């Protein structure tokens, strides 16, 4: 467990960069999704030292299964990798669980808790701007994910967080339902690769 | 700019499936292929707006009459005066000669809009931009729209303060904020979503680019870089999108069936909770449940409607002139 | 008892369009009858049973196979001694000779049901009773139900204290009573609601009987004395459902589609009320409105089978016997 | 005006019985009903000296519409038969407005309220005879319906009060659209001259 752990630690230090946020989206509806799959997808994330993976897909089927999922990352988190609770509040601070209404639903969401300010003369709509908004999105404290990988035959991010991909690499491969450790790894590379100019 | 037997014979067959509608482009790697070809980078730019004229006829060709470019980001500001200076230059040279090419404009039907925080751009070229949009308005063949110092964040930003002024004003409740109301308040508002969109050049982004009208399109990433694009890159696409088109568009539909039926149901707990209050009863006979509820919509959409109308009125203000 | 050319060539013709099922009779006017023929009250209604038997065979030629009858109000217990007892004895010939016939009843089918608050009637006649439907259960191929001792009224007042039976001793809850709850409770349970209530001699009332089950049949009050009933009034009868049929059925489909529809829209209202008080959201992507409405309805469910079941097993606890 | 009124009252008076309590059930739905000539039946019955009227039809139609139908009751109380709020009071007392869930619906809802109090350790089973349900009917201190003038095609109450129609004559008339007074009391003789036994 210490050699399996430090290996994958090693892995994720060796390349040029790792994102802080790992955003994992599953487009194939032509079968129930494979639990154990993503599972082992997340763990192989914090091993190799991401902070925070979110998991999406547009049918919110991760979303009505949530306790499935994240006892099958403990599961997983054990055997692989080696306080119960401990684990337990430590895979919830790393993983969240999307659908799309996490996205426009609630950019509308913010945009009415703010509007309501204004009614209250609490707030003037020239306050608000690119990051007053992001303040409030219902995601914050957390950083906007660097990598997504997409897996399926659908080319579209399906409601993904559209506020938050605005400089997001996206990584397609075609399939998570036998998912090797090699297979994620080399997306890792492709990110750690990319170049980001960022206008300039 | 006729098409070719081949790309003619192509086009014909793949026109006998879906088409899209609109397209939109992000137009990227012009100094890369500038440094391929040795070429100062001023060049590499004018020879991506030859590419630019050169696709838009393809698409016209191909029966797809609206087009949407990001031509400027408000993060290019950050580039260096001589380049920022130099791209200035190309956009008063083309908007300049889209000018007396008027006509010619008319003749065919070309609707330009110009959609970013334009403030930002120097004044003399706010007052061209503004000619070529008034002049182009009213037409209604063919609809390009320039996205210029553009950020989607931005455009997202500013939908929500106009719905912040509607309620200020007094237009608009709280309540009436919408997924579609923010749409009619973008930019883009006059364009639907687009059916794709097209990233030249290696990368695999969207650089803060319609983050909220591509939500559900079909991405295309072509390794060629912008300058070099070529009818067959543009073929690639289309044929990308009509393989993935009908697990799109049953995805697009129920995205939008999930969106009524949520709003159906809390719509109605609103009138379940105000009748709740009053002794009135959650059903009954006399359906107050239900006229309870169509006036909740009926008030809601005329609301929207009036500040939808004022809205535009201040849009088209300019006048900026 | 075969029908006659004119009688068979009308049967078939109106068995080309809708046939009721189910027809319930109050047999009134014997006594009228027994004063217009000079005859004892006995003979009126002794006249007024072979009357009974002759429809039942009329109605068997029809394929109604259902009827239901009103053959003694607890209301009839307020007539003298004298005439009270010639109708039990009536009963007491009858329901006797109903046995020694048995066999002639397996062979057709006939079940026999007798509903009211049986406990009035005299013992050995609650005895014969038990022993005619005791032996003619698990009969299928008709059935007639003999309202004695019988009011709608006590019927009704008794599916109720059977509902609170079902609370008091835990299989049911306040909030699972509903107006198809009811219905299972009531002495009629095993049979459809009757698609007509006729009623003889020249009263325009219903007199305490199927008040629940008729509120949606077709009402015929024909001046005609029981005992002189003929096939053709029978025939008439049938003639007004057969004009009511298709206006009558939208109605009563509208009622049943009005009522799930209150019915669901009470369900959501109660799933709301749980979701507000907790920080949980009226709709969302975790669809949790939806699976809570689906466990309100089938624990609803489980618990009102549950119910039934158990009622079932003492109303076939005779033994009384 | 006191002629009018003096005329009605010596033609209830006339009558051998008179109703306590009328029901008007319209089961014709080929149009929407005349609110007139309901009103006038309405008028006509407390001018008698009727004390209770109860208007209903299958589809709710009175119930959704309470106020045009109390304001043209008002109205033809006025110009026939000659302090508006007393009017108002008057007519609220006499008139009641029924749909369907008068009936069935309001006999499932005492059971509900009975049903709860045998839960709560307050009543029994046995409590609840004929007169008891009757006592937390929703319809307590009215008399039940004497007579019932049915109009339109339909030969059906279509759910009107079930419990309380158990000794109700049910008189028809093909239709209200122009009821005349003559046909109205051509009704009030016929339940005049009807004969309860009462079982004897
Ligand atoms: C407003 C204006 C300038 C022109 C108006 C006319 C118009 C619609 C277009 C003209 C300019 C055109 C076609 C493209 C320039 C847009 C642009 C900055 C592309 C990034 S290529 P990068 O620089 O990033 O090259 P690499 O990524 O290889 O480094
Ligand atoms: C239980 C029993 C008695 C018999 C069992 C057999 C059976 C099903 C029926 C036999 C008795 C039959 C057919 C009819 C009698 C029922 C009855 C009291 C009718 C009222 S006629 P009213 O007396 O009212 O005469 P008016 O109105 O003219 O005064
Ligand atoms: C005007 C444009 C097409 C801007 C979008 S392409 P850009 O090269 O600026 O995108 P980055 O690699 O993030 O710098
Ligand atoms: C056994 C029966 C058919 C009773 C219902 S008919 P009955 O003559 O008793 O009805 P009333 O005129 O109210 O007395
Ligand atoms: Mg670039
Ligand atoms: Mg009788």
């Amino acid at each position: 467990a210490a050699h399996h752990r430090m290996r994958w630690r090693a892995d994720g230090r060796s390349l040029e960069k790792l994102p802080v946020h790992m955003g994992l989206v599953i487009t194939e509806v032509e079968q129930e999704p494979s639990f154990s799959d993503i599972a082992s997808l997340v763990v192989w994330c914090m091993a190799v030292g991401i902070s925070y993976i979110s998991v999406y897909d547009h049918q919110g089927i991760f979303k009505r299964n949530n306790s499935r999922l994240m006892d099958e990352i403990l599961k997983q988190q054990q055997e692989l990798l080696g306080d119960k609770d401990d684990q337990v509040l430590n895979c919830h601070l790393a993983v969240k669980v999307l659908s799309p209404e996490d996205g426009k639903a609630d950019i509308v969401r913010a945009a009415q808790d703010f509007c309501q300010l204004v009614a209250q003369k609490q707030k003037r709509p020239t306050d608000l701007d690119v990051d007053t908004l992001a303040s409030l999105l219902s995601s914050n404290g957390c950083p906007d994910p660097d990598l997504v990988l997409k897996f399926g035959p659908v080319d579209s991010t399906l409601g993904f967080l559209p506020w938050h991909i605005r400089l997001t690499e996206i990584v397609s491969l075609p399939s998570h339902l036998n998912i090797s450790y090699e297979d994620f790894f080399s997306a890792l590379r492709q990110y750690a690769a990319c170049e980001q100019r960022l206008g300039k | 700019g006729e098409l070719s037997l081949w790309e003619r014979f192509c086009a014909n067959i793949i026109k006998a499936g879906p088409m899209p509608k609109h397209i939109a482009f992000i137009m990227d790697g012009n100094r890369r292929y500038a440094k391929k070809c040795q070429v100062e980078r001023q060049e590499g730019h004018s020879q991506g707006f030859n590419k630019l004229a050169e696709t838009l006829r393809w698409c016209l060709n191909l029966g797809i009459l609206e087009v949407t470019v990001y031509a400027f980001s408000i993060e290019n500001f950050k580039r260096s005066k001589s380049e920022v200076d130099g791209l200035m230059d190309l956009a008063r040279q083309k908007f300049s000669r889209l000018m007396e090419e008027k006509e010619k404009l008319q003749k065919h039907g070309v609707c330009i809009r110009v959609l970013g925080d334009l403030h930002l751009l120097p004044l003399d070229l706010q007052e061209l931009i503004a000619q070529a949009v008034q002049a182009t308005k009213n037409y209604n063949k063919c609809f390009l729209n320039v996205c210029f110092a553009y950020t989607s964040r931005h455009e997202i930003s500013n939908a929500v303060r106009e719905m912040a002024w509607g309620v200020e004003q007094g237009l608009l409740d709280p309540s009436d904020i919408s997924e579609s109301l923010l749409d009619k308040c973008l930019y883009t508002n006059r364009s639907p979503h687009p059916d794709i969109l097209i990233r030249t050049s290696g990368e695999v982004r969207l650089s803060d680019f319609l983050l909220w009208q591509t939500s559900h399109s079909c991405l295309v990433f072509q390794p060629v870089l912008w300058p070099e694009y070529t009818f067959w890159n543009l073929f690639e696409a289309i044929l990308q999108f009509q393989m993935n088109h009908s697990v799109l568009q049953k995805a697009r539909d129920m995205y939008a069936e999930e969106r009524k039926r949520q709003q159906l149901e809390r719509d109605q707990a609103t009138v379940t909770e105000q009748l709740l209050r009053e002794g009135l009863q959650a059903s009954g006979d006399a359906q107050l449940r239900r006229t309870r509820l169509h006036k909740l919509s009926a008030r809601r959409e005329e609301r929207v409607q009036g500040f939808l109308q004022a809205l535009e009125l201040k849009r088209a203000d300019w006048l900026a002139r």
